[PDB]
């Protein structure tokens, strides 16, 4: 099996399949080859209903894959604002670091998700956090010329 | 007769040929339709102006000219302009796709599609001659057609006319007028491949003609028509001895004898004076000594350089108008005495003088005023190597990073010719340095 | 050379493409029915460059309209000049592309690319002396980017002696429908660096910031962006469509503007910047047109040219103005900004004047530049691409269409090389 089916159901957004598989004892914290949980895939493909359902039933909000990506990294990367706040509501590490040194603030800044950037700052995102090259989220905003993001990072 | 065939390649060559043949007709009293009432020889004729004009049975005088371009835009205006009836219609040859400022296209990919037609039409004019002495080729340095096709044409003419002369009228590029970026490339490439196939080449710096039109003619932005009318006034002075009775440079062979000591340094410097604006019609008439002095001033030169920095190898003076020979000798006596005009020790330090007692003709519609006497000095000085250095420098700046080379390689040309053409110029620089 | 075969692919390609036709038709004096009612002979001299002369004074655009879904098909016809296109030149598929570059380049686009080449082959036979092809498309979608780049490669091998010209609009998060746009754009740049001769980079990031910060439009729409695109596309094709006395065609532009075969991505600029209907621009001068043309706020690509060096620059001035004052103001800029132009390309700035001004404006200027600062556009796309690709996000959308993973690493690597070349020629000296 039920692990692989819950992973694919969380990716494809099969709401009832997630509830049915979870009823049959499916592992909510199952992992695929790279260490992705159903919560990672739900936050990646923007299935807000499955995110809240998984969090209600023992999903690790701060689980990491092989590359160190937490569900909050992927949600901040793809740009799902509500999923970001639901993750933060259940205690997501706003300053988690992956294998590339990126924090959730880094990914949301690179992809230009201005609203998500503002939410991450409200929840204590480290503005001095550097990636493996030493760049902070403000360094990224200066290097790409994103005036709108630089004003946000200086509030 | 000793006929001469004029070939015009590219936009610069065609538009300059337009002003030249327009002026030629006015000097010889020829109407746009080709009729000449004055000299009443029925057909053929044998006067000196028949070296440039053939004669039909109906009294029409047709220039011995060929106009070639890889695109029809410029030549189509000659086919519909004032002189649409003058030239041979079959000697106005056009393609459909120009060389795009690319030497390789003009010489290889695009030029090969019309080269055999141009030579067959040239052969048609050549067979109309009893004693052809050579060709006068008008073209630009920077143009794709004017550099590529001209070098291709000059290579083929040497095979088909091994003993005939070939004189060039070449347009040196200048940032003021227009120019493409790759014009330093085209100028060096066409000079390398045409050096062995040319006996005498008269460079015309567009910047020199541009500065004369603003300073002497009071023209703010000189057009192509302004530049060409001034250049044609100077071409007419160089070719006057070929079209009239004279004793200096009576044929194309004599140009090499009087101006070209060695067959590689064959780029004489031309100087024309006076250049007076037509708005100053009631101007005081300059003396023979004053217009001769003006030939040794830098402002009246056709190529920007400094002959005081170099040595002279030959110097001809071609006067036109009310010019008494005794006043020429006195003028030359003053030039040799006060001025420091250094000659090389291995050439005769004498000035060759030719006088055409006809007043200089100016085209109605031009910016030049009528003058009683004009003079064109043809001198072969080593100072003109500075003009090659300016072209070599711009070439080296781009080629050091192989800029724009891919446009030439991708048109049937190997990159090695860039190194060959540059080294050939560096040898031409060395020739001027070792001469004096 | 004369004729240009125009192609527009995708929703964005047909939107800005239709805007291009209703602009130059207005400048040349053509109505939606194809008849000529202008009041100038100069409007008709070089008219064969974009139009075909049909029966009785019926000028039809030499345009081919491509898209993988019939939605944009009816939208172009319902437009103001939708009836002037040749109905046989509409090649629209049924099942769309869904912002998937692989769907446009390999699956749905491959079943339609042959049907388009038959329309291009017909339009090329009715040409006296064809000079090249012009494409308008976006890189963020799937049709204009995927099928568009496949159409380029098929034409590049069938008409190799012709100039391939594109108007490629770059995606931006400011105007974004999906986060796979860095994927689609990167896969397209890998095709543009190897198959096109001239590419006008119309960055949506720049168009948005001009409408938001400069034009003070608090919520820009596609009509506001396309208003800037039409004003730029009209300027860059002015010398092609109006006479003048210079010789202008696509190859002479490429030969003079492209010193290296891969660095052919031009940065377009326009002055003055205007919104749709405002009548604000009233008193502009030559010292002002020259200043704004090189100002970074007037660039259609969000890159500061003062962060790099110009390789080649072509400037177009339109309207009645002092040609004397143009040459001195242009000389004024090349002096105070001497270190912004590479010195190993002498006289790399070209000026031009045209009497006929665009509609609604009495004077105008168009800037075309090949600057090394364009790497900021590709570095922005690469960083977004790398952020997505390192997490393998949405990769199954592409690999499901037979696409290999190595195709992404090569597109990432090839675009990094493109940035490396710009930086290489940005730091090169004469010495
Ligand atoms: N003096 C003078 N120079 C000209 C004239 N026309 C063009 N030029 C110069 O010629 C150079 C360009 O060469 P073109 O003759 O126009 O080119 P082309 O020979 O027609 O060959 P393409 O590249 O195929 O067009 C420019 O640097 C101009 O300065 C002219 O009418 N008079
Ligand atoms: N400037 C401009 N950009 C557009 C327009 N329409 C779509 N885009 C951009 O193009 C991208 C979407 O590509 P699209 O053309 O819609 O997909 P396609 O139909 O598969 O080619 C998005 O990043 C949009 O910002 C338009 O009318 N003007
Ligand atoms: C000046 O505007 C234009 C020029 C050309 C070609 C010639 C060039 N000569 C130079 C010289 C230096 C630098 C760049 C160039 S482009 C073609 C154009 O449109 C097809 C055009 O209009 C944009
Ligand atoms: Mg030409």
């Amino acid at each position: 099996d039920l692990g692989k089916k819950l992973l694919e159901a969380a990716r494809a957004g099969q709401d009832d399949e997630v509830r049915i598989l979870m009823a049959n004892g499916a592992d909510v914290n199952a992992t695929d080859a790279s260490g992705l949980t159903p919560l990672h895939l739900a936050a990646t493909y923007g299935h807000l209903e499955i995110v809240e359902v998984l969090l209600k039933h023992g999903a690790d909000v701060n689980a990491i894959d092989i590359m160190g990506s937490t569900p909050l990294h992927l949600a901040a990367l793809i740009g799902h604002l509500e999923i970001v706040e639901v993750l933060l509501k259940h205690g997501a590490d706003v300053n988690a670091v992956d294998t590339w040194g990126d924090t959730p603030l880094h990914l949301a800044a690179i992809m230009g998700h201005l609203e998500i950037v503002e939410v991450l700052l409200k929840h204590g995102a480290d503005v001095n956090a550097q990636d493996k090259f030493g760049k902070t989220a403000f360094d990224i905003s200066i290097d790409n010329g994103n005036e709108d993001l630089a004003e946000i990072l200086q509030k | 007769m000793r006929e001469c065939i004029s070939i015009h390649v590219g936009q610069a060559g065609v538009q300059i040929g337009n002003a030249c043949w327009e002026l030629y007709c006015l000097e010889h009293g020829i109407q746009p339709d080709g009729q000449m009432p004055s000299d009443k020889t029925i057909g053929g004729g044998d006067d000196s102006f028949n070296t440039f004009f053939s004669e039909t049975g109906a009294g029409k005088h047709v220039p011995r000219a060929v106009f070639v371009d890889l695109e029809p835009t410029v030549i189509d205006e000659v086919r519909t302009g004032t002189y649409r009836q003058l030239f041979h219609p079959e000697q106005l040859i056009t393609g459909k796709e120009d060389a795009a400022n690319n030497y390789a296209r003009g010489h290889y990919t695009i030029g090969k599609e019309i080269i055999d037609l141009v030579l067959d039409r040239i052969r048609k004019l050549a067979d109309q001659c009893t004693g052809l002495q050579g060709f006068l080729v008008f073209h630009s340095f920077g143009g794709g057609t004017g550099s590529g096709f001209t070098s291709l044409l000059m290579e083929r003419l040497s095979v088909d006319y091994g003993k005939k002369s070939k004189l060039e009228f070449s347009i040196y590029p200048a940032p003021q007028v227009s120019t493409a970026v790759v014009e330093p490339y085209n100028s060096i490439l066409t000079t390398h491949t045409t050096l062995e196939h040319s006996d005498c080449a008269f460079m015309v710096d567009n910047e020199a003609i541009y500065d004369i039109c603003r300073r002497n003619l009071d023209i703010e932005r000189p057009t192509y028509t302004n530049l060409n009318r001034l250049i044609s006034q100077i071409v007419s002075s160089i070719t006057a001895s070929l079209r009239f009775d004279g004793a200096l440079n009576v044929d194309l062979t004599e140009f090499q004898t009087n101006l070209v000591p060695y067959p590689r340094i064959h780029f004489p410097l031309a100087t024309y004076a006076p250049v007076i604006s037509a708005e100053k019609a009631y101007h005081e008439q300059l003396s023979v000594a004053e217009i001769t002095n003006a030939c040794f001033e830098p402002a009246n030169q056709m190529v920007k350089c400094d002959p005081r920095h170099g040595k002279y190898m030959a110097c001809c003076l071609l006067y036109r108008g009310d010019v008494v020979p005794k006043d020429v000798n006195a003028a030359i006596a003053t030039i040799k005495t006060k001025r420091s005009i250094q000659f090389v020790d291995w050439c005769p330090t004498g000035f060759k003088v030719g006088i055409n007692y006809q007043p200089p003709t100016v085209v109605p519609g031009g910016d030049l005023a009528k003058v009683q006497r004009a003079v064109c000095m043809l001198s072969n000085t080593t100072a003109i190597a500075e003009a090659w250095a300016r072209l070599d420098h711009k070439f080296d700046l781009m080629y050091a990073k192989r800029a724009f080379v891919h446009w030439y390689v991708g048109e049937g040309m190997e990159e090695g010719e860039f190194s060959e053409a540059r080294e050939d110029m560096a040898a031409l620089e060395k020739d001027y340095e070792e001469v004096g | 050379m004369r004729e240009i075969v125009h192609i527009q692919a995708g929703q964005c390609g047909n939107q800005i493409g239709a805007k291009f036709w209703e602009v130059i038709s207005d400048e040349h004096g053509i109505d939606p029915t194809g008849s000529y009612h202008g009041d100038s002979d100069l409007q008709l001299e070089r008219i064969n460059v974009y139009y075909n002369e049909a029966t009785g004074n019926k000028y039809v655009p030499r345009a081919i309209l491509v898209d993988l879904e019939p939605g944009t098909m009816d939208s172009v016809r319902s437009g103001p000049f939708g009836q002037i296109f040749r109905p046989d030149n509409f090649v629209f598929g049924q099942s769309g592309a869904g912002n998937n570059w692989a769907k446009g380049h390999y699956t749905e686009g491959a079943e339609l690319v042959d049907s388009v080449l038959d329309v291009v082959r017909k339009e090329s036979e009715s040409c006296d002396c064809l000079q090249g092809f012009q494409l308008t498309h976006s890189l963020g979608g799937g049709t204009g980017s995927g099928m568009g780049t496949l159409l380029i490669s098929k034409i590049r091998e069938e008409y190799p002696d012709r100039i391939m010209n594109t108007f490629s609009v770059m995606p931006s998060p400011k105007v974004s429908d999906t986060v796979v746009e860095p994927y689609n754009a990167t896969l397209s740049v890998h095709q543009l660096v190897e198959n096109t001769d001239e590419t006008y980079c119309i960055d949506n990031e720049a168009l948005y910031d001009i409408c938001f910060r400069t034009l003070k439009l608090t919520t820009p729409t596609y009509g506001d962006l396309n208003h800037l695109v039409s004003a730029t596309m009209s300027g860059v094709t002015t010398c092609l469509r109006f006479p003048g006395q210079l010789n202008a065609d696509l190859r002479k532009l490429a030969v003079n503007m492209v010193p290296f075969p891969r660095l052919h991505f031009f940065m377009p600029g326009f002055a003055p910047l205007t919104s749709r209907g405002s009548q604000q621009y009233r008193a502009l001068t030559v010292p002002e047109l020259t200043q704004q043309m090189f100002d970074s706020k007037n660039m259609m690509a969000a890159c500061d040219p003062r962060h790099g060096r110009y390789l080649t620059v072509a400037a177009i001035f339109r309207g009645r103005m002092s040609m004397k004052e143009v040459d001195e103001q242009m000389l004024n800029v090349q002096n105070k900004n001497s270190s912004y132009f590479v010195e190993w390309i002498p006289n790399n700035v070209k000026t031009a004047v045209c009497d006929i001004p665009p509609r609604g404006l009495k004077m105008s200027a168009t800037f075309i530049g090949n600057s090394t600062a364009i790497q900021e556009l590709f570095k922005r796309i690469s960083e977004q691409f790398t952020a997505m690709f390192r997490r393998k996000a949405f990769l199954h959308w592409y690999t499901g269409e037979g696409m290999d993973e190595m195709e992404f690493t090569e597109a990432e690597s090839n675009m990094n090389d493109l940035v490396s070349e710009y930086q290489q020629y940005q730091d090169a000296t004469a010495d």
